[PDB]
């Protein structure tokens, strides 16, 4: 009598639009959402551009007074949590409270605001931190606001696992309501990095790309002229529910989530990934954790961070776990739109597979303009492409030098 | 640009509502709505908009919209 | 066939000790870690003290090259993870890699180095953020060195959910053993926030005692003097392990975990926290977790971070949960010798409640000398209580405005 | 104190490798055992001594120590 996890309710924040609906249509065009940055001087920044949240405007759910004591990442996290809410149409009662939690991370967190009250210290001293501080950028609080306001008191928990986060706390909030802990969760990420410390630290890192002269083509997963990867802000949510709860109070059902995967690296990460060994585990525990095998998977939004190790060893990755039928699955890498999204990545990229589900149709990976020479893989490249028979698809947020995950949704 | 019609501009704001309700006998957290940490930005807001030190031991009796204006008038230091 | 999660390694580096027994011998005679702070300018600051890990020598374990990359509460981490492991003595395989994986956590990250990377920021431009940054300061790094350099490639999330990350991430690592995910895991917390923006931070919220000319005397939990909580540093770390591995490798056992518990406050933390109902239920959830009553409890380390509105709501919910029994259960904050380790309270908490089981001992609340009248509880003040009969403990980290976590330990 | 055993020194600092193993021929990522991350440190160490901006397009020519000696010696802006 193990009971199933189900999926009732989205929300979401993107550079490509700020409801799911029209990121979702502005993927299926091949829209791009980066653009030049220019909420702070780039003078002196490698990187001048990013995948940004367009004429965001929370005024309506969040007031000017709360704002201020919120860093960016979290007035996303709460935009987004809230749609998925009134998505779901969930009505939380005193009886019910106890059962609906939370599980929502970020890879790197306040830093906005981190930088400022650091400024405030470094310029006027401890007497100038605001009492805010703590409270308005630790990754945990975007799961504190959200169940405040909706007076959620089951569990709650908050992964940062870096740019595994989204998956990582979807995955873990179907665990708590498998286990019995809880029969609603609202689970994902969210993250606003494109800051100077945000797009300095990466750049530091040499990671991010330098395609300043052409910010929507530099994120090119697969591609030979890739350089890097690109950041995105935003942030992604789910309401994820038991199967019985969800068809007894009469719930919108968007697709199950059957599989969960986790595995680790082992390896630092200047060290060559090659043959993605962890990726392949974690796609395959969780194709055990589903019971299916990796033909039945119509669908893989992958990792694809435009980075060229971390590309090439996602592919060698696919090619183990799915062997004859690779040649034949579908892979996307949505970050090729949106940029990578980090903590956030992973809450994004599940609702597209379980859109993918719903509309029968595969985002592209554009700026694919000439793939390696070691790679069959059809990486739907340039346009979307419709389909059939979709049954199961695959998300995967991997970290060529870490954690992975992977979440695997079926539909109906 | 009256040091009274300031303070009260800084207290509406932070405490997010219109000025017409910032009378002088409302106090930040009974009137207004102000948590204890809600009243310790306040008083720092104060402190940045008139370059002046308030000491902790002397923002704490600063809990009326009225408190407020009679620190900051015979001070200016 | 649940499978049974069993406790077989230790770790600790803490404000009283370098090692799990030194720390054990340190809090059972009533010393206080607590001392004043001279690795930054403390004029301006309102606390000037703190709980320090002295004479912390990680050069046989961390080269200095490796240390450069790390903040402080890294090494914490990194150390502390060591010891488990020596302890637990596990042999890892190139068979059994897969199957072990980490689940270690931090409420604040590495303060130290972004301060120190904001700083060369502000002065020097971008070109003066470290390629280390971000690897230096994030919180799942801790996980993410010691998972490389064991070879561990199972299942490694990390949990921030501020000061319940230790009992958090224990908490989950026990899920994932016993879902069948992995069958060891390593477990814990590390922080190090005694920085100028940590100190700074909190006590910009005015949430730190200011008692500077007593340092030891000013964390006192449940006491009509208290003023506010004490920052600590440290780490601890937990090998879990599944108990037919466990007992067929011939490895030492310290004590069974047998309860997990999770809730919401669903209040912000300004808001009064009265009658602890959040921190009830998840006492209750992790009792029933258990299958086991209240007054089989001998043991509760409390949460109690000497303030005077947390300490009012933990007893409330200490009398809501035990009721008849609960003037004769022992109480006791471990945080009144330690201070306030914040993520990695949770996790050194747990192992003081499993080394209880093993010395049948239990450490006192120093610093207490005169209650609040709204109180009949043993707190166990001022010495430690030798004790008979011990079988269960219970771990408690609260939020008073948050998440909240309990662990239930049992002998054998 | 030379240019030569500063940077000698930097170098066996940085990759924490005792200063007769950083020899001329060394190259920092075969014989001394770096990584890209620890050559982007390294130049930045370099940097920061001897107060000169490297360009990337140059740095990533430093990749020996007698290709490190040959850089700062024959600038000094």
């Amino acid at each position: 009598s193990k009971r199933r996890v189900v999926v009732t309710g989205l929300g979401m924040l993107s550079p490509v639009g700020n409801t799911v609906e029209s990121t979702w249509k502005a993927l299926l065009a091949g829209q791009s959402g980066i653009s030049l940055i220019d909420h702070f001087d780039t003078s002196a920044y490698a990187t001048k551009f990013a995948g940004l949240v367009k004429d965001f405007n929370c005024e309506d759910i969040i007031s000017r007074k709360e704002q201020r004591k919120m860093d960016a990442f979290i007035q996303y996290g709460i935009v987004a949590g809230v749609q998925a809410m009134q998505d779901s149409g969930l009505e939380i009662t005193e009886e019910n409270a106890t059962r609906i939690g939370a599980a929502i991370g970020s890879g790197i967190g306040g830093l906005g605001l981190i930088e400022e009250n650091h400024t405030s210290l470094m310029n006027g001293g401890p007497r100038k931190i605001s009492p805010f501080f703590v409270p308005s950028t630790i990754v945990n609080m975007v799961a504190g606001h959200l169940t405040i306001m909706y007076g959620l008191r089951g569990p709650s928990i908050s992964i940062a696992t870096a740019c595994t986060s989204g998956v990582h706390n979807i995955g873990h909030a179907a665990r708590i309501i498998a286990y019995g802990d809880a029969d609603v969760m609202v689970a994902g990420g969210a993250e606003k990095a494109s800051t100077p410390l945000g797009v300095g630290g990466f750049g530091a890192a040499r990671a991010l790309s330098t395609r300043n002269d052409n910010p929507q083509a530099a994120s090119r997963p697969w591609d030979k002229e890739r350089d890097g990867f690109v950041l995105g802000d935003g942030a992604g949510m789910l309401v994820l529910e038991e199967y019985e709860h969800a068809k007894k109070r009469g719930a919108k059902i968007y697709a199950e989530l059957v599989g969960f995967g986790m595995s680790s690296d082992a390896y630092h990460m200047t060290s060559p990934p090659e043959n993605g060994a962890g990726a392949a585990l974690a796609m395959a525990n969780a194709l055990r954790d589903a019971g299916i095998e990796a033909s039945q998977i119509g669908y893989v939004n992958a990792h694809g961070t435009s980075t060229p190790a971390g590309d090439k060893a996602e592919a060698q990755a696919v090619k183990t776990i799915f062997g004859e039928a690779a040649s034949r699955v579908l892979v996307s890498s949505t970050k090729s739109m949106t940029g990578h999204l980090l903590g956030a990545a992973g809450a994004v990229e599940s609702i597209y597979s379980i859109l993918a589900l719903r509309d029968q149709a595969v985002p592209p990976t554009i700026n694919l303009d000439n793939p390696d020479e070691g790679c069959d893989l059809d990486f739907v490249p340039h346009e979307a492409r419709q389909v059939s028979g979709m049954e199961y698809t695959l998300c995967n947020s991997f970290g060529f030098g870490g954690t992975n995950g992977s979440l695997i949704f079926k539909k109906i | 640009s009256t040091i009274e019609e300031r303070v009260k501009k800084i207290i509406g704001e932070q405490l997010g509502v219109k000025q017409e309700e910032v009378t002088n006998n409302a106090s930040f957290v009974e009137d207004l709505g102000a948590d204890s940490l809600d009243t310790v930005e306040l008083v720092m807001a104060l402190e940045e908009e008139f370059d002046t030190e308030i000491p902790d031991e002397e923002a704490e009796k600063i809990t009326t919209v009225q408190a407020a204006i009679d620190y900051i008038n015979g001070h200016q230091a």
